[PDB]
């Protein structure tokens, strides 16, 4: 969760709204296990 | 690091680029909420847009720490402070900061 | 390599890009009580990460005609977290503090705040104005919690002592051209190695605008101030039922 | 039996007080060194940051061209020993014949040295003080006339029984300390130890001494440290009958072996009550005097 | 030098004059989690005296037609003390236990109780009697707190498993001619080094009269049983807001 | 940085598991020693205290007059390796042509080995188990007739997509493991690892898996360990059309490298449901059979 | 903006304990990820059509 600690302060002239871009990754201690087949992508049949 | 699209609100074609950045306007200073998202990579949500969230679909069990990097895309004269909290399990949605 | 800081204690982390430095109060770091200095024989519980961590109280808005606010310690953390339950469940208490005050504004705003730590900040009354009544302040005003209380007469700090000489205690200054944080590290200050968190307050935290905030309209008129504070080297002793006051 | 690394590598239980400072001998004022012109870049000893909260580390060797001055001025008069070892009035008791205050040949005076502004403001500069003392009792008539009268000065600590009259049985001073004097003789003078249960007295107690709900009824407890209530000083005219000389005892206290902690802002407003930092909010006075214009003196 | 015991842990102390001995469960003493076995990286709080101490739950009356009672662990201590606040404020939990059961009676009373520790005491239902309904037990009955719950069918322990073979788990027997206490020391039992105290219960404590209480009228007809239990080697990890269930 | 004595003298952080016991080699039964008459006082090896909760440490050397017997009986058949490495029925799947269960050429069977009482009661003797396994698929017609048919045995772990029909695109088994067999050939037999996120399976979970309020609506969650849900085993008739042979697949599981913890009382009442220790409370049966009198056999 | 990823740790951002990780990286190899026989083609030899 992301909360306004103080505020988004801006002077005259600069735009009163901005955007934040999130960038997710993992670390050197990350590990995966027990390979399966993916589920959050499916396919309509009849390729070509 | 690849883009975790928190703002998964739009559905139409033109606004699929709106889905990669979430806004930060000026508020009334009462410690409001900006955004919230689950920390579950294999679950259907913001992480499906990440390589981690697509390779973890090819695996069934995962273990380890995660990184989330937020970059401010505003003016140089813009300034502010935000609180990015991680609420462990058991924790319901917090109603306040 | 001075205007940036990362204060990491426990499961919390404060980053700063526009710092001045860290003040260590009276040149002493927080510590635990020796066996020479101790008197109580009970073995104290020393929870090291569940209470030694940053808590965030509430926000106060720096308007043009703001006069000041004070927060009494450790009244701020007696209804908040695992700290404020042990303080209820125990009779004694001993901790230092790391106070952190945030006020961010543009490069077109201007103003200054004095952020001071005054030990044993006893509160006075106006005596009805005339000076005849031996009135006393209420509990709302003596110990006001984490929502703080505003000063009516900030020149005398509502105790008859002047604001000018308050820089003999710990202090930093938040000058919006120069900084937006103020870090003060306070040790435990008392005549006693231990005391109760619910009756005695060790010090007060004064936040006073010496220079008035000014901006031209078009800018953002809402400039909050947020207090963020960590216990350090905390100790508890004397276990009984939980009492609030 | 410590095995995990989260407890071997710990700083919990570190009782040593880590200090950034070191007290060094300063018997004399700092001497001045010879200084020349500097016409360089990078180093700017006049530009400071008071935002850090620290004070200016500048010199006059860095800011003007100075000469070698050997300072032989002593720092020995700013010690607490010299500043506080000066006997001042802390109390004043009247034993009249008639009236309303003490018309019955005895008087009890609860010890607080915060009834006269001259010694109060000088100790209220600090928050904690630990000292021995020397009390001195200057007894006389309102007119200053000295008379042939015998008095008894009893110290009644807490818990001990206060005397209800002149012929009460507490004056027998079997375990309580007492002093007998004639007024034709010099003033009495006793030395006193540090008698508190705490490591120091404290003139400001931010809190309440009793537990429980805090209402408007018992709101007068705010600020009361019982670690400072050293008791009661009683005084009578030794006799089974009424005296004929009215009397006034003045008490003059002098500190010794002083230690003090945590300086405070000195008070600029007038005291109104004892053990209470109240002020008249209608008549707030500045801590200085005024001008009419900032450009004109 | 066996029928007397003094169990001292923390600020509590149980004296016994008519003990049997102390049972140590599965031959392991309670301990802390190694770095080999751990997975969570957070530093756990180890409060050593504020939660490792004896708590006293409530009393159950051994009447003639008593059937038995069970208490699920650590549900007994989630609304009680500094233990039950840390368990709310944290997500994980790891502790052993020292259970102590008291039942004092004369030398003219007679009876026996089986005091057993059954791990993962999953509760069953009567299936409506017929055996057709896949009914499930309520939350009142699964996790009943410190007031416990009474058994309806104690032969099968309300799970279809017989009381006779329950002495393969930990147990002591309170024979009123021989003893009036039963001390069982339990380690942490789980497949995982840590688990949540509010969802998962590690074991159950069964108290069952195998022999019925008997006395001739004239004596005292009220014979209570009191459960007295201490956490041991407790550890907590994963700090967030307090949640009750 | 540890300085106080309340933390140097501590046992906090003692991760070593202090045990009272020691496993010693017992390849054979204990031998018997020669024993004589004892006619002494003080020592009474027949009088015990079961109130301690321990078992009798008595012998026959202490209670009768015995001879030297060299026991050469092996303890090798009571191992868990021998007791559990015996392939038993854990599942049975039918692929009929018509009907109500699976009339569409495919069938999914969620793995629980608690559907047949013979292997359930044998594993539910323990609380925790950690084992590899060997599954074996014996496919045939209801009549036992063997037929020339090709099958596909797909393992669908959790998260992976379950197949909705026979011609679904999950059967392509790109990352999922699958097996193809003819029924004219022997039964398939694959070996399996320990696949749980925990250090062991557990047949009894005393608690709820999800947080939140626990009402009568979602009360079926009580006892569900997702650390045991290893997924789904699917089976189809490989084809684009309807088969003509009805089929029944029987699954026979055999453990290897077994470890187990915390024995339990064995069940004496009849199972009624899967993953649920419920019973018929009206028809409670004793765990034995009865007599008419205790003095008469 | 550098295009690189965060070199941060949890040792630098929270207070952590010594964890000895014995989890293997052997299942994310390409050998394990691709050595799984999957359908690449399907040919029909009907009688008519
Ligand atoms: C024979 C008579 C001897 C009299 C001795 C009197 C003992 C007094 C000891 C000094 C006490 C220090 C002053 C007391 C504390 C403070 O003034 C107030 N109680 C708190 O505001
Ligand atoms: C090609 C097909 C291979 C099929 C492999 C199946 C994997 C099954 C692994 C064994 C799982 C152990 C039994 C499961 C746990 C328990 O029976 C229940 N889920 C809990 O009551």
């Amino acid at each position: 969760s992301i909360w306004y600690q103080t505020n988004y302060v801006v002077p005259i002239g600069a735009p009163n709204t901005a955007y934040i871009i999130a960038l997710a990754a993992a670390q050197k201690n990350f590990t995966m296990k027990l390979c399966k087949d993916t589920s959050h992508i499916l396919q309509t049949a009849s390729i070509q | 690091e690849t883009i975790l699209e928190v703002n998964n609100v739009p559905t139409n074609a033109t606004s699929l680029m709106e889905r990669l950045r979430f806004p930060v306007s000026a508020q009334a200073g009462k410690g409001e909420l900006c955004a919230v998202f689950r920390a579950d990579p294999g679950r259907d949500g913001p992480w499906q847009s990440t390589m981690l969230g697509q390779l973890c679909g090819y695996y069934t069990q995962w273990s380890g720490s995660l990184e989330v990097t937020f970059m401010f895309t505003g003016s140089f004269m813009a300034t502010g402070k935000m609180l990015i909290a991680y609420t462990p399990p058991g924790g319901p949605l917090p109603k306040d900061r | 390599s001075d205007r940036v800081a990362q204060l990491t204690i426990g499961n919390s982390t404060i980053t700063t890009q526009e710092a001045a430095n860290i003040i260590v109060g009276y040149g002493e770091w927080p510590s635990y009580c020796s066996d020479d200095d101790a008197t109580a024989v009970d073995k104290p519980t020393r929870p090291d990460v569940s209470v030694n961590r940053f808590y965030t109280l509430d926000t106060k808005l720096w308007e043009k005609s703001s006069k000041g606010w004070y927060w009494k310690f450790p009244d701020v953390l007696t209804e908040t977290g695992v700290f404020g339950q042990n303080a209820q469940f125990h009779y004694l208490y001993r901790s230092g503090f790391c106070i952190h005050v945030q006020c961010n504004a543009s490069k077109f705003h201007q103003g200054a705040l004095l952020v001071a730590i005054l030990p044993e900040y006893v509160i006075g009354t106006v005596a009805g104005g005339t000076g005849t009544e031996d009135s006393h302040p209420p509990y709302k005003q003596t110990q006001p919690g984490a929502d703080g209380f505003e000063l009516q007469h900030p020149y005398v700090l509502d105790a008859g002592i002047p604001i000018s000489q308050l820089t003999v205690c710990h202090h930093q200054r938040i000058n919006l051209r120069t900084n937006n944080c103020a870090t003060i590290i306070v040790p435990y200050m008392n005549t006693l190695p231990f005391d109760s968190a619910l009756n005695h307050c060790n010090f007060g935290l004064l936040v006073v605008p010496i220079s008035p905030l000014d901006f031209d309209q078009g800018a953002t008129p809402v400039i909050p101030i947020t207090i963020t504070l960590a216990p350090m080297c905390s100790e508890f002793a004397g276990l009984r039922q939980a009492v609030t006051q | 039996g410590d095995r995990v690394a989260d407890v071997i590598e710990s700083s919990i239980g570190d009782s040593v007080s880590r200090a950034l400072t070191q007290a060094l001998p300063a018997p004399t004022g700092q001497n001045t060194q010879v200084s020349s012109h500097r016409l360089d870049t990078g180093e700017v000893p006049a530009l400071q940051a008071a935002e850090i909260g620290a004070s200016s580390n500048t010199s006059d060797e860095s800011m003007i061209e100075t000469r070698c001055v050997l300072n032989s001025h002593s720092t020995a008069e700013t010690t607490l020993d010299s500043f506080f070892s000066r006997a001042g009035l802390v109390g004043e008791i009247d034993l009249p014949l008639e009236g309303t205050t003490n018309p019955n040949g005895y008087a009890n005076w609860d010890i607080d040295i915060t009834g006269y502004a001259q010694m109060r403001r000088k100790v209220e500069l600090f928050t904690y003080m630990r000292f021995d003392a020397e009390f001195t009792f200057v007894a006389c008539t309102p007119t200053g006339q000295v008379v042939p009268q015998l008095l008894q000065y009893m110290f009644v600590p807490p818990g001990a029984p206060k005397p209800e009259s002149r012929e009460s049985l507490a004056w027998q001073t079997a375990t309580n300390p007492s002093v007998f004097v004639k007024l034709t003789d010099p003033p009495a003078q006793v030395s006193v130890p540090f008698m508190s249960p705490a490591s120091a007295y404290q003139w400001f107690y931010d809190g309440y001494p009793t537990f429980g709900e805090h209402k408007q009824e018992k709101d007068l407890e705010y600020g009361a440290c019982p670690n400072n209530m050293m008791g009661t000083f009683s005084v009578r005219t030794v006799g089974s009958s009424k005296s004929k000389y009215p009397l006034v005892v003045r008490i003059y206290m002098r500190m010794k072996h002083v230690r003090a902690w945590i300086p405070r802002p000195m008070r600029n407003q007038n005291y109104l009550f004892k053990a209470n930092p109240n002020y008249a909010g209608n008549s707030i006075k500045p801590t200085g005097t005024s001008r009419s214009a900032i450009t004109t003196l």
